């Protein structure tokens, strides 16, 4: 027995054929009717455990689903050459800088 | 079976009927199509009583003559047109002309209004757009011959649960606006036709602000060429004192 | 809204440096006068 | 058809460009400028080309199990690096040229008397 | 299940045509019917076993047969303007022991008197106003195909590459130009609605596309334009917001910023040069 | 509950099956089984563990069970459901650290450059 | 054989097919006879005067006069994106700022060093 | 706020103060 989880326009929501109990994680907001919730924007990343309950054929039976997002939003992307090449400009300049102090230390 | 479109509101009990006289059927069953597609099995009885499947109810009074057929806790999406059909024994199923239904749905908050959609540049036409009504109002056919108008439909976003009633209209004439293109039909007193005195606002245009990988690497490496100027300026400054003290 | 990377924090911060050295140069100049 | 079975699959949520080998089989292998440079099994289907920043240009082809495709040229020119030329550009690069060399001439005077 | 082809078909007056049934679960009898406004189901013809078929109800002009016990097609021997319907295909197990029918999607046909007067269609997207986004706080977008004959469209919407099915009304019937002429064009109306912070990102994809079924590579055509065949026409636009910040302006801005710091930093290495050979000059001097 | 574990470092993504210790466990992704079968050089499976090498966002994203050897599948009681977004060579930096590297660095400067002035006055 | 050429100034972009030395040429863009008597076609060229990115973008090809289109040789597939007063910087046209620039005020500090010199 | 060049704009200002403030130091001692 899954629990559908589906896509709108922008967002992500939950959908069951009864109330939705809370676990842990995001909160979300309860929609004009009861029974599905609304957890926010997909890139800032939904997290969180969440239950259902069953009817139909599915009638007295329970599932837990765990939703997760990654998107890479905060990402930077870099080799590791151009490192290398940040390490090597920042500490020529300090000890260009420090070649600077000691000649006006004398006069 | 009568024809002519009814109307019943969003949750109620319909009644359905089709008269057969004169012969002496067994088998009896129900239809359903669409707009554009096809026929569609119900509900399959040839004994007198219910045979039920969920919110729908059919019913035969035999020596009365007639066939019955109930549906309660009534959607928008059951708009279809329903053909009862029977047989003898044997063979050729005689059908009726079919039945036409339509649900409307409830209108919780309205607010009527005509606004002026933006042009193509592709296009000559303009477009003036009616929305939501409260599904009392009736929308007529134009005056003119050059004037073009739909009917009014049902749509549903289910990223709000919000549904709502449109009507549009479209022509290619100068001295069209839509102060004038509604003009024919019924209207109510405190609908908005606005004014093109603009409004924009500005702390909603915010709250749809995106982020790529290259615009954080490009804001990184301008924090990388500050550091860069002030350790060199910082050199500069101590090169210049040392041959002004001297 | 989401800035990820782009706060205007870390602008604000780089620009402290100079407002720092601006102080420490009204300081001394009071000082001597 | 005429032996044309590559496409361009565009305008994804993210800046990602796919090429689809319109040919049935599994294992498809992948080429770019006459030599080989992927492989596929099932459960994936697409090549991808990565972001359309980076802007990709080449000839592609894709077999199956009878013969190789005609190419496919893409040409990719989203610009990406362009600055416009109005007056707010101009005068920022105009003031911070005064700006800098006036302050390194008054250097230079105090430098040399 | 019962599956039928085509879908949609026009052809000229005096030319045959057979149409396919098809049938996948060893049930033995078929038939076929036309649907029009006013009248509903009539049977043409039906076949209670394999080899056997008899009349119906309207049977002028339709030669059928019964080779396999899966395939039941259905000819017409010349066309007339008469024969413009939807016809359907129906199958029952044996002889009323179990009266369930199942029948089939439709194909639907026109007979014209002339090919000069099929025409593709011209689509355009109508982008939504500002009184509605301050107002309520959603925003519509409607698509309009215009000037096409015969009927046999299909229209969609498409947001970033994929489907949507959530938001969209379209007009059921296809209205009429003038409906006083017998050859007249229709025109058909779609609608998009879309919250306001949607709609305002610069990097959402909306189109329009409309299939349309004309003509085919089997044809004689001696007219001066072109042959309206097969094909699909669009219409796109990206989301735009009027006034505000976006994510457009804030490149530029990093752009100018960083080769304006690339100019300034060459700049003060060239000072760090002349002063650092004045030093070594004076140094010299000293000695 | 004891969660899943997801873990995401280059283009690969390792999940981990909290639950039997004492099994052997077996994966299953939108109804087709998946993992221990040879096929997919990319898609290896270990103790408890099931590697995804060169991880797509477009396929290859939606539903994730595990059951031990022996069981349905359709007696299971828990998910996952995950979507990502990977390329090569990208890390996840935070607006907290990128201060605390600016601060770190014009620190160290002003450190040495007193060390360099005091020398320079014992002289 | 031999790939097309775009050529891009501003807002016009010409595209070039030099794999057919002495024939008459007809191009067509999305399954439609585009070219010939905005757009103009020249001997070998196709110019598009004040390019759009949604509407001019897709498949182009070029055959000869009374051939098929699903013969040529292979198809192009392009998306551009124009602007106009728009200057495009690599890192080449940034080197070449930068050392002109440099260039510049390198002799403006000789016309101070030695006129500070030449007074006192 | 969201707009660089108010930070961009708001060092230039300080810059020139740094100038000024140091010619009037060295022209004092
Ligand atoms: C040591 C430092 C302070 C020297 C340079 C500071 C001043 C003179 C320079 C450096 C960075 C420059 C800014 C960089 C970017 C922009 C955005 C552009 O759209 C207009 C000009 C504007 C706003 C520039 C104005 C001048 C500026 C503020
Ligand atoms: C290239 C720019 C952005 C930064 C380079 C720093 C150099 C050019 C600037 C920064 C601070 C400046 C100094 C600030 C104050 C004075 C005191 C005045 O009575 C004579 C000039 C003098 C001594 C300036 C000389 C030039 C100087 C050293």
């Amino acid at each position: 027995f899954k629990i559908p989880i589906e896509e709108l326009e922008d967002r992500v929501f939950v959908n069951c054929n009864t109330s939705i109990t809370w676990v842990e994680g995001t909160v979300g907001t309860l929609l004009s009717d009861i029974t599905r919730l609304d957890l926010g924007k997909r890139i800032l990343d939904p997290r969180g455990i969440y239950r259902c309950n069953g009817t139909d054929i599915y009638k007295d039976k329970e599932s837990t689903v765990q939703v997760h997002y990654r998107m890479c939003q905060s990402c930077v992307e870099l080799d590791p050459a151009t490192v290398a090449g940040i390490i090597v400009t920042d500490v020529i300049a300090t000890l260009l800088l420090a070649l600077g102090v000691f000649c006006f230390a004398g006069h | 079976q009568d024809p002519g479109p009814l109307s019943v509101p969003e949750g109620a009990i319909v009644s359905l009927n089709c008269t057969y006289s004169n012969s002496a059927f067994q088998y009896f069953m129900w239809y359903r199509q669409y707009s554009r597609k096809g026929p569609e099995l119900l509900m399959y009885t040839y004994s007198s009583g219910n045979k039920e499947d969920g919110r729908f109810t059919a019913q035969v009074d035999k020596s009365s003559k007639y066939i019955s057929l109930f549906i309660r806790d009534s959607q928008p999406s059951d708009s279809a047109t329903y053909l009862c059909a029977m047989s003898k024994g044997y063979s050729t199923l005689t059908f009726g002309k079919g039945t036409m239904l339509l649900v409307s749905p409830d209108i919780q908050n309205p607010d009527p209004a005509v606004y002026q959609l933006r042009d193509s540049k592709s296009s000559d036409k303009s477009v003036c757009l009616f929305t939501d009504f409260d599904s009392q109002t009736n929308v007529s056919q134009s005056k003119d011959s050059d004037v073009y108008i739909t009917d009014k439909t049902v749509l549903d976003m289910r990223s709000m649960d919000f549904k709502s009633n449109s009507a549009v209209a479209w022509s290619n004439k100068s001295d069209f606006a839509c102060a004038n293109a509604f003009n024919n039909s019924i209207i109510p007193e405190d609908t908005f036709f606005p004014s093109p005195e603009s409004s924009c606002d500005v702390k909603l245009v915010e709250k749809s602000f995106e982020t790529d990988t290259n615009l954080n690497f490009q804001n990184l490496s301008v924090i990388g060429f500050r550091i860069l100027l002030l350790k060199v300026a910082g050199f500069n400054l101590l090169m210049t004192l040392r041959l002004w003290s001297s | 809204q989401s800035f990820g990377l782009l706060d205007p924090k870390l602008c604000y911060l780089l620009d402290g440096i100079l407002f720092i050295y601006g102080v420490i140069l009204t300081a001394l100049f009071l000082r001597v006068k | 058809k005429g032996n044309h079975l590559v496409k361009v699959y565009d305008y994804q949520e993210d800046g990602s460009v796919l090429l689809t080998c319109d040919a049935e089989a599994k294992n498809i292998t992948w080429f770019k400028d006459g030599k080989m440079i992927g492989f596929l099994t099932e459960d994936k289907k697409k090549w991808n080309l990565g972001s359309n920043a980076k802007d990709p240009r080449g000839m592609y082809q894709c077999k199956g199990s009878q013969n190789k495709s005609k190419p496919l040229q893409v040409y990719y020119r989203m610009c990406q690096n362009c600055i416009e030329l109005n007056a707010a550009t101009i005068s920022g690069f105009l003031f911070a040229e005064i700006v800098s060399i006036f302050v390194l001439a008054v250097g230079v005077y105090f430098i040399a008397g | 299940g019962v599956t039928q082809t085509p879908k949609f078909q026009v052809l000229k007056t005096g030319q045959s045509m057979t149409l396919q049934c098809a049938q996948d679960m060893n049930h033995e009898y078929m038939s076929w019917y036309r649907q029009d406004p006013g009248m509903g189901l009539r049977l043409i013809h039906y076949s209670v076993g394999a080899g056997i078929t008899d009349q119906g109800e309207v049977p002028n002009g339709y030669n059928v047969s019964r080779s396999t016990t899966e395939d039941f097609p259905l000819r017409l021997l010349s066309a007339a303007p008469s024969q413009t319907s939807v016809y359907f295909c129906a199958s029952r197990r044996r002889q009323g022991a179990s009266g369930e029918q199942y029948f089939g999607p439709g194909t639907r046909l026109t007979v014209t008197e002339d090919l000069k007067n099929v025409f593709p269609p011209e689509v355009a997207v109508f982008e939504p106003s500002e009184a509605e986004i301050s107002h309520t706080q959603k925003a519509t977008l409607v698509c309009l195909a215009t000037g096409f004959y015969p009927d046999h469209v299909e229209l969609s919407w498409w947001v970033n590459g994929k489907e949507v099915h959530s938001g969209v009304s379209t007009d059921p019937q296809p209205l009429k130009e003038q409906p006083a002429l017998n050859d007249s064009r229709y025109c058909l109306s779609s609608r998009l609605r879309v919250s306001a912070t949607f709609w305002q990102n610069p990097r959402n994809h909306f189109r329009c596309q409309v299939q349309f079924y004309g003509l085919s590579e089997n044809d004689e055509w001696t007219q001066d334009r072109a042959k309206p065949v097969t094909q699909i026409v669009s219409a796109e636009a990206w989301g735009r917001a009027d006034c505000g910040f976006t994510s457009e302006s804030y490149q530029q801005g990093v752009l100018s910023a960083t080769i304006l710091y690339e100019i300034l930093l060459g700049k003060a290495t060239l000072y760090a040069v002349l002063v650092s050979a004045l030093v070594l000059m004076a140094m010299v001097k000293r000695k | 509950q004891t969660p899943y574990k997801v873990s995401i470092s280059g283009t690969t993504v390792i999940l981990t099956c909290p639950q039997y210790p004492g099994s052997e466990i077996l994966w299953q992704h939108n109804d087709k089984n998946i993992g221990g079968d040879e096929d997919d050089k990319n898609i290896g499976s270990d103790e408890d563990h099931l590697s995804l090498k060169e991880f797509s966002e477009l396929e290859q994203s939606g539903y994730y069970v595990c059951y031990p050897r022996g069981s349905k599948p359709e007696d299971a009681n828990f998910y996952l459901y995950l979507r990502a977004r990977v390329c090569e060579n990208c890390m996840e930096m935070d607006v907290m650290s990128v201060a605390t590297i600016v601060i770190v660095d014009i620190c160290i400067t002003g450190g040495l450059l007193l060390l360099v002035y005091y020398w320079s006055k014992n002289r």
